[PDB]
Order: C-alpha cells, then structure tokens, then sequence
C-alpha cells in the first residue's frame, strides 16, 4: 500500500496474532515452541512434495 | 476490510458514474508518506514485572522512550494505562529496562 517499510519479525508475528483475538503476552512468552513447530511443519511438507 | 479489492492502498470512499455502455469509480485513497527511523523494544521491564502496550508500539528518539499508533507517529508519555502487566519478565527476549509513570501516586500527595 505504498511505500516497504522495515520491521523485525517478532514485531509482525505479534500483530499477526492480535489480529486474530490472541493477545500479543501469547507470543512472546512462547516464541521457541512455534519456531520449532513451523520449521517442522516446513520439513514435512517438503518431504511429502 | 479486503486489501486492493477498490484501490490501491487503505480505501475511504467511491463514487459511480455512468459510462455509455458502462460504469466508471473514482475510489479515495489514504497514503502515509515522509518516513523516519526509530528503535523499538516488545517489552519494557520495571519492578521486576513486564508491561506490553495496549495497542501500539513502544519507540525511542535516542534518549527517551514513548508509546505510538502504528500508522501514526504521535508520541506519549508512557502510564499504567495504556500499558498492561502479564506475569514476570525473564524470559521474553529484547526486554530493555525503564519506568512507568502512574498518576495516582502524585496525585494522592
Ligand atoms: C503443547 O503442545 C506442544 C507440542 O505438542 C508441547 O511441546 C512438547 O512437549 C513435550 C514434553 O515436554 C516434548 O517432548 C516435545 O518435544 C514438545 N514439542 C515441541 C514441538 O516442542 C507442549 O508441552 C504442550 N503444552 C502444554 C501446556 O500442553
Ligand atoms: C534508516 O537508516 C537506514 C540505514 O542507516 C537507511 O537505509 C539507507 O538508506 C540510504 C538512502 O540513500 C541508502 O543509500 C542505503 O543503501 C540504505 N542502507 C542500506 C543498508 O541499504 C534508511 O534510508 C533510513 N530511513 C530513512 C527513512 O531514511
Ligand atoms: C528525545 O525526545 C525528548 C522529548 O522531547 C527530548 O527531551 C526534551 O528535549 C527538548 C528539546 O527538544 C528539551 O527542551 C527538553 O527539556 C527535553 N526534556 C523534556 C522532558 O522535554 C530529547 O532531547 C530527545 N532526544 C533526542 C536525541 O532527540
Ligand atoms: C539484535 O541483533 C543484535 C546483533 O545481531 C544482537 O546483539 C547481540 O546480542 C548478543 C546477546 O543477545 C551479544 O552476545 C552480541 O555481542 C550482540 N552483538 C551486537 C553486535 O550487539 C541483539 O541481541 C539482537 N536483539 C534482539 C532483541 O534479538
Ligand atoms: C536491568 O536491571 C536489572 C536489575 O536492576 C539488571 O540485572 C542485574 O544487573 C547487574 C549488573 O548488570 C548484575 O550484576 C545482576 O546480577 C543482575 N541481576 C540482578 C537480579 O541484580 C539488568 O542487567 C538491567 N539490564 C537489563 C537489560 O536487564
């Protein structure tokens, strides 16, 4: 919508959940078991294809 | 609420108008423009406690540090109000430290 403008990654997760009802405390108290959790989910997925 | 469905960029308005065999929109458009840098921060610890604000993003000019809107720089002053407490903080990462400001305390004296 116009112009990139830079922001780190924990910081767009957290808006990401907050725009679903989560409150951003989920995120960042939890970080490490997502992370782990979509790296899987990718390793998974690219072992299917 | 749909991104680029009627124009490019946050939507406001339209307007129809006739066409000899068809239909013509004259969308209205809302565009940020003249940027800045800053330095951010998920959390802020005090008192052993961790406040995250209410909706928002914490920023510092250098020296100081406030609470602003996301589409919007207009800094305050951060309270006990726009801020909200959630457990202890030692083990969320990029915490930095600080103060909260609460206006009962000065104001009771
Ligand atoms: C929520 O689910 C996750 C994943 O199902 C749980 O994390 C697992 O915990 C077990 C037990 O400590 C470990 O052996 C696994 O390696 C963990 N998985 C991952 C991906 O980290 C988590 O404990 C669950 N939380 C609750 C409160 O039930
Ligand atoms: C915020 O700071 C960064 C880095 O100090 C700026 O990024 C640079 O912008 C200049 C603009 O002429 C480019 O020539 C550089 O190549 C950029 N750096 C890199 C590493 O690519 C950024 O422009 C600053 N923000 C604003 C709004 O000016
Ligand atoms: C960061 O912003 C704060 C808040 O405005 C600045 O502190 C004030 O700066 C003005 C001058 O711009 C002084 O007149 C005030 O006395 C300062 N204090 C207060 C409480 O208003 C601070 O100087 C800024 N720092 C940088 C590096 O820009
Ligand atoms: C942001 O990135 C910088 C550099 O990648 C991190 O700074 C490093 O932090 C570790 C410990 O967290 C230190 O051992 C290094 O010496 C630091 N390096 C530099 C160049 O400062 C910083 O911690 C990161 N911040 C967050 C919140 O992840
Ligand atoms: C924020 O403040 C806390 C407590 O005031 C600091 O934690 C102590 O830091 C000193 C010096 O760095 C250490 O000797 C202590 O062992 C630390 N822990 C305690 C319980 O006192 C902390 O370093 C400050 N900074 C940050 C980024 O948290």
């Amino acid at each position: 919508a116009g112009a990139a403008l830079q922001i780190p990654f924990a910081m767009q997760m957290a808006y990401r959940f907050n725009g679903i009802g989560v409150t951003q405390n989920v995120l960042y108290e939890n970080q490490k078991l997502i992370a782990n959790q979509f790296n899987s989910a990718i390793g998974k997925i690219q072992d299917s294809l | 609420k749909r991104v680029d469905f009627c124009g490019k960029g946050y939507h406001l308005m339209s307007f129809p108008q006739s066409a000899p065999h068809g239909v013509v929109f004259l969308h209205v458009t809302y565009v940020p423009a003249q940027e800045k840098n800053f330095t951010t921060a998920p959390a802020i610890c005090h008192d052993g406690k961790a406040h995250f604000p209410r909706e928002g993003v914490f920023v510092s000019n250098g020296t100081h540090w406030f609470v602003t809107q996301r589409n919007f720089y207009e800094p305050q002053i951060i309270t006990t109000d726009n801020t909200f407490v959630s457990g202890n903080c030692d083990v969320v990462i990029g915490i930095v430290n600080n103060t909260v400001y609460d206006p009962l305390q000065p104001e009771l004296d």
